[PDB]
């Protein structure tokens, strides 16, 4: 029994979409509704600074 | 003379050889059954009820 070996995936997958998404979660940018991006972990850090409401 | 032919001798040598190849194979086909992969169902594709493919 040899280790089998499977086909290839096809032309299109995920990656693209993670790829094209992780690449917009940070540097910053000018969205095309709304004024400005911030980066992923700057906006989690201002989101502590100015809190949420408790209770 | 009296009772063998003249090849028994090289009958006889060869049988010992034999003997003693064949007990050598008889232990590595043991070996190989027990670390086969039939045995331990290695690189088999196991059929699934649902057909999932990860
Ligand atoms: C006495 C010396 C050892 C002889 C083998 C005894 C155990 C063999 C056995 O129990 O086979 C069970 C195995 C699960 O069943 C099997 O895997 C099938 C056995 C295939 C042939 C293995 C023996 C070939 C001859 C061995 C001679 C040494």
């Amino acid at each position: 029994p040899f280790t089998p070996q499977p086909a290839p995936v096809t032309g299109n997958t995920y990656r693209t979409y993670v790829n094209d998404a992780r690449t917009l979660l940070n540097s910053y940018g000018y969205t095309m509704e709304g004024k400005v991006h911030i980066p992923i972990d700057r906006a989690m850090d201002l989101i502590v600074e100015r809190g949420l409401p408790v209770r | 003379a009296q009772i063998f032919p003249r090849n028994a001798n090289l009958l006889s040598r060869l049988s010992i050889f034999a003997l003693v190849l064949l007990v050598v194979e008889g232990i590595l086909i043991l070996g190989v059954y027990f670390r086969s992969n039939y045995f331990r169902q290695v690189n088999v594709a196991i059929e699934q009820p649902v057909a999932f493919s990860h």
